């Protein structure tokens, strides 16, 4: 992210063509591996943290390591800024490799992990309806 | 009234002599430990564009 | 040459090592033909180097025919290259040898 | 000798002999070290390292044989104690002078001990054997330095001669015991001084070197940045004893005074009263966002940190002027990079390993340093009987329970750990999980720490390695909180692998304390796997009876069930009722099982006896209004004073 | 003398000689304060000396010296 | 029995009696020649107490016969020495020992 950071476009031609000579099976099968698990915000681990916060190094859960979570989705636009029009086919089809991972179908099944998730945590806050301070710092 | 005003007396009593005055060798334990959560982690951490200055001057170059 | 091409098979791979567990006996069996034993010292020379599995079998009377090689040939270093290998694994020791 | 260079075999199956010498004694074989003092006799050790004709490989044989007979057992327990830095607050270590406006003074830490036997043929030969044999260090430590003044002032003319037959055998082997003899305790600051005029001067490291020799050289400079280390480390201790003394008054008595001519606790009293850890980040976090407070900022000033600029000007120079293969060498010329542009991160990862201890309790501490190394050093090997030793000894040693987080920075829940899956690739691990069982109820946040290996310790229930699982649930509550569906699940379905049992009363016993705890049950582990156990099969009033005929086995799983059962039960208020579906489990657990209570609650202690009775009827006083009061009295009570003058 | 052996019954539910953490949580809950149960733990093991635990009578005396 | 031949002579009539300790420099040897211990090479003079059953016997009663700057050369049977045991790595099993043994100071 900090070699690619403003969309450089040397960087994104020598990402590409080490893809493409050194053709890489493994790359794009730990890419579609990494946002396998990555995060959720889950609600089922908020309640216990809520019911000991009546009677008892914090906040261990948020959603489920935030910080390596949008640092893997800004990487994977990065390598699309300024409008490559082959590393957005190469994120599609893939024609050097054998198999070949569908990262744009893929990426948007982790976000409705996070519609179906951030929906849900409105449903458990839905009747309260005044603010609490961890359930700002977590929303 | 007159009975309970001495209820927030004990009771706040309890945690009120021993803070770091009971144990002597639990509390300079205590005293490096809270050393270094918040007076260690300084920001003199401005190095990092003089060493990678200084490790492209050349053959092959050190940070190749 | 029968024997270079098992010491080839083994020689990289520890899951192929494993699998050389059973036949040691037979191995230093046939120790003492005298005209295949430098097969034989560089097969297991290649073996007990790789996996820790091979260094269990090995008993106190399969330690002396390696010993009595010594005596019967002499200056051969290639036999303390096995002992050297032997005495300390990949990087515990077996206090037993 | 000298002969044997012309002769290649003869010269190359004594060097193959040599490594035999040192692959047989190593890593402490006190015995074999005692029993090669007599083919390799000592005095000819001293003459082999003078010797500048010997040849190339029996130069580096008998240096590395020297070395692995009568120092590198102790040189290696002065490497596991090498980040740890706990260190006796006694007298004399307020007298640091905490920076003198590596040739250290005092270091008054407490590093292990070394003791020597002499090697002699007796009868006592068992009592003897036990440590190391001993060569004379007085005469070796001047030995070695004047070895290197005659290397490298008379090297520095780059000769073709030199007496390995190359510039390799002459200086590696010559470094690598003046290394391991640098560690060892020995060089007091007469002959500091007298070598650091060789490297620094302020030449050794500024020469010409190959690679495996300034690899050697780059582990020599990784040990003087950690004498610093050990030296920053021991100066804060002398400034923190006296700044405590200065704070465990003037907050306390400013506590007392205005707390004495107050009643109430407005904010007077509430302003500092909480926890004693959480309060000491209250009293020293504010001084840079009083009168204390300015003594810290004149002392963080000076724990600023020369050395560091000449290892970070060599150490790059060495990779400008080559292209630097074997790739150890480029690692370790980075790691000692790195360390000195960030001083405080490797003062920050000390920090978490240091304790202060007073003087009275030097006299253990170090006999269980002493027994916890003999348990470290046993972790690369009937090898076990010294560990049984030497963790009962630590067990019945004086500090392990008045220090329980030093204990806990040691590492030894991890040591006893690695020692434990060793074993399970047989009478050791009831010796090993002993000992967690022990470790887990002195103290709360030690039960945290050992937490994290349930994960793992659930595959390995034999029949005790379970005991391990349940003690570190068992009594505390956030734990109990803590842990999620999948690490209660594979305990269940190994329940299902016991529909043949007697195993199965040790695997519910631990289920009992997931969900109970504390004396009310939680709720979200009651609501688990009770949704899972109807998926799982275990009339039942044939069984609880025939078992009296047949004989404790199936009389006590069922007595056990039901306990579990019983945990597992809402509430005993209208929670229970006046709630959302958790009158569901309600039904539950009186429909799939009928009560048919009594093969229970009066035929079993007529004569097991009184305990499958107590886990009947914690079941009936759960899930099971004074009609009923009558029907089952005076069930068992005939026999309460009966049997009474039967004591 | 005699009004902190009032307050002591006062505090004292069961009739026993040691208070547990109970009686101290049920008179805490309408004192004034929301506390943990570590911190309650806390306020009858900060001045433990031997491992009893409860806070007892001679303790607690000692204790009431060393506030009034 | 064992064979004591003496090299030098001491003073012959203050000799060690029993429960004292004996300084000795010693230099021990096998059947061929070929020498497993000393303590010329160590540079420490031995000692132990006679009686305790510390040394081993041969060397027990041949240092029992000598006296002050009196040196001899033991030739020890192997049953009263090690024994057919031996000892595991310095010694053969079953082989007859010669120790030049020399008193130095006694208590
Ligand atoms: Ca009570
Ligand atoms: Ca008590």
């Amino acid at each position: 992210i900090a070699i690619l950071n403003g969309g450089n476009s040397t960087v994104q031609q020598k990402m590409l063509e080490y893809l493409k000579e050194k053709k890489d099976v493994g790359f794009f099968q730990s890419l579609a591996g990494l946002m396998q698990s990555c995060s959720v915000l889950d609600l089922n681990a908020f309640e216990r943290q809520n019911k000991a916060e009546g009677l008892g190094g914090s906040g261990e859960k948020v959603l489920q390591d935030d910080e390596f979570t949008c640092d893997l989705f800004r990487f994977l636009q990065l390598l699309c800024e300024g409008h490559n029009s082959d590393f957005q086919n190469y994120l599609r089809t893939q024609t050097g490799n054998n198999t070949t991972v569908n990262i744009i179908i893929s990426t948007v099944d982790y976000l409705l992990r996070v519609q179906e998730s951030i929906s849900d945590f409105y449903w458990y806050y839905s009747g309260k309806d005044v603010i609490d301070e961890q359930g700002q710092r977590n929303f | 009234l007159l009975s309970k005003q001495r209820k927030r007396a004990v009771v706040a009593c309890f945690r009120m002599a021993p803070l770091y005055n009971l144990p002597r060798h639990r509390a300079v334990n205590l005293f490096l430990q809270g050393y270094e959560k918040s007076w260690i982690e300084t920001e003199e951490h401005y190095f990092e564009d003089k060493l990678i200055e200084d490790l492209a001057k050349p053959r092959v170059d050190p940070l190749h | 040459s029968l024997y270079e091409l098992l010491a080839a098979l083994i020689r990289g791979n520890r899951k192929n090592c494993a699998q050389f567990s059973g036949s040691l006996d037979w191995l230093i069996s046939r120790l003492e033909r005298l005209e295949a034993s430098s097969g034989i010292l560089e097969v297991l020379h290649c073996v007990l180097v790789e996996s820790p599995e091979a260094l269990n079998i090995i008993k106190e009377g399969h330690i002396k025919s390696i010993i009595s090689l010594l005596d019967k040939h002499g200056r051969n270093h290639k036999v303390l290259d096995v002992l050297c290998s032997l005495c300390v694994c990949h990087g515990v020791a077996v206090r037993s040898n | 000798i000298l002969e044997l260079t012309e002769q290649e075999e003869l010269l190359k199956f004594h060097y193959h002999t040599l490594r035999l010498y040192s692959a047989v004694c190593a890593l402490g074989n006190h015995r074999v070290a005692h029993a090669l003092c007599s083919h390799v006799d000592e005095p000819q050790l001293l003459y082999a390292i003078e010797n500048k004709y010997m040849p190339g490989l029996l130069r580096a044989g008998y240096y590395d044989l020297l070395i692995d007979i009568h120092l590198s057992s102790y040189a290696t327990a002065r490497l596991m104690m090498n980040n740890e830095f706990i260190v006796p607050m006694t007298e004399e270590t307020k007298s640091i002078t905490l920076f003198p406006d590596p040739g250290i003074g005092l270091s008054t830490s407490l590093r292990p001990r070394m003791q020597f036997s002499s090697p002699s043929f007796v009868s006592i030969n068992n009592e003897c054997y036990q440590y190391s044999p001993e060569f004379p260090l007085d005469i070796l430590k001047a030995k070695t330095i004047q070895m290197l003044t005659e290397a490298v002032q008379e090297g520095s003319l780059h000769a073709r001669d030199p007496v390995g037959g190359t510039t390799e055998f002459l200086f590696v082997p010559l470094i690598k015991l003046f290394y391991t003899l640098l560690i060892m305790g020995i060089f007091h600051n007469e002959d500091l001084k007298h070598i650091l005029q060789l490297i620094e001067p302020s030449g050794l490291l500024q020469m010409k070197l190959p690679e495996p020799v300034k690899l050697q050289m780059c582990l020599l400079l990784q040990y003087l940045c950690d004498c610093q280390v050990r030296h920053r480390i021991e100066a804060i201790v002398a400034f923190s004893d006296d700044f405590v003394a200065k704070l465990q008054d003037n907050q306390r008595f400013r506590y007392n005074e205005v707390m004495q001519a107050l009643c109430p606790c407005p904010e007077e009293i509430r302003d500092q009263l909480l926890d004693f850890h959480e309060d000491l980040m209250t009293h020293c976090g504010i001084e840079l966002d009083l009168t204390i407070r300015g003594r810290l900022l004149s002392l963080v000033e000076k724990v600023t940190y020369t050395l560091q600029q000449l290892i970070s000007e060599t150490m790059v120079r060495w990779a400008q002027e080559s292209v630097i293969e074997d790739p150890e060498l480029v690692r370790a010329m980075f790691v000692l990079l790195h360390r000195q542009y960030d001083g405080i991160g490797g003062l920050v990862r000390a920090l978490p390993k240091t304790y202060t201890i007073n003087g009275v309790s030097v006299e253990d501490t170090i006999n269980l340093l002493a027994s916890l190394g003999q348990i470290r050093s046993l972790l690369s090997v009937e090898e076990e009987k010294l560990m049984i030793r030497g963790l009962g000894d630590i067990m019945n040693n004086k500090v392990f329970y008045q220090h329980p987080n030093l204990m806990r920075a040691l590492g030894m829940h991890e040591t006893v750990m690695e020692v434990m899956v060793n074993v399970l690739g047989p009478k050791m691990v009831a010796n090993c999980c002993r000992f967690l069982c022990y470790f887990c109820r002195i103290s709360r946040q030690n039960q945290k720490a050992m937490f994290d290996h349930l994960s793992y310790l659930l595959e390995n229930s034999s029949v005790t390695p379970l005991d391990v699982a349940a003690a570190s649930v068992m009594d505390n509550n956030e734990l109990a909180l803590a842990l999620r569906e999948p690490d209660l699940e594979k305990v269940v379905r190994y329940l299902a692998g016991c529909g043949l049992p007697v195993e199965g009363e040790r695997y519910l016993d631990f289920l009992r304390f997931a969900v109970f705890c504390n004396g009310e049950s939680v709720e979200e582990n009651a609501n688990v796997v009770v949704r899972l156990l109807i998926r799982r099969p275990e009339g039942l009033l044939a069984a609880m009876e025939e078992a009296i005929k047949i004989g404790n086995a199936i009389m006590t799983f069922y007595a056990a069930l039901i306990d579990l059962l019983g945990r597992c039960a809402p509430e005993m208020h209208l929670i229970h009722a006046a709630k959302g579906e958790a009158i569901r489990i309600r039904s539950i657990l009186r429909s799939l099982i009928p009560l048919g209570d009594l093969v229970g609650v009066i035929s079993i202690a007529f004569q097991f006896c009184p305990d499958h009775k107590a886990a009947m009827v914690l079941f009936l006083d759960r899930v099971y209004v004074q009609d009923f009061l009558l029907h089952l009295l005076e069930v068992g009570f005939l026999p309460d004073l009966r049997a009474a003058a039967s004591l | 003398i005699a009004e902190f052996k009032e307050a002591f019954s006062l505090f004292d539910k069961d009739g026993d000689g040691t208070i547990t953490t109970k009686e101290l949580g049920t008179v805490m809950r309408s004192l004034g304060q929301n506390p943990t149960e570590a911190e309650l733990q806390d306020m009858i093991n900060e001045v433990d000396a031997d491992g009893n635990g409860t806070i007892d009578f001679p303790e607690f005396l000692t204790m009431m010296a060393r506030k009034m | 029995g064992v064979e004591i031949e003496t090299i030098s002579p001491g003073d012959g009539r203050t000799f060690p009696k029993k429960g004292q300790t004996c300084v000795v420099h010693y230099t021990g040897m096998l059947q061929n020649g070929k020498k497993f211990d000393s303590s010329r090479d160590r540079n420490k003079p031995f000692k132990f107490r006679i009686g305790k059953q510390e040394v081993i016997k041969g060397f027990e009663e041949g240092a029992a016969q000598m006296s002050l700057g009196q040196r001899a050369k033991l030739t020890c049977t192997p049953d009263v020495a090690y024994g057919a045991t031996g000892h595991p790595g310095v010694i053969p099993p079953n082989a007859t020992l010669i120790f030049d043994v020399e008193l130095l100071n006694l208590e």
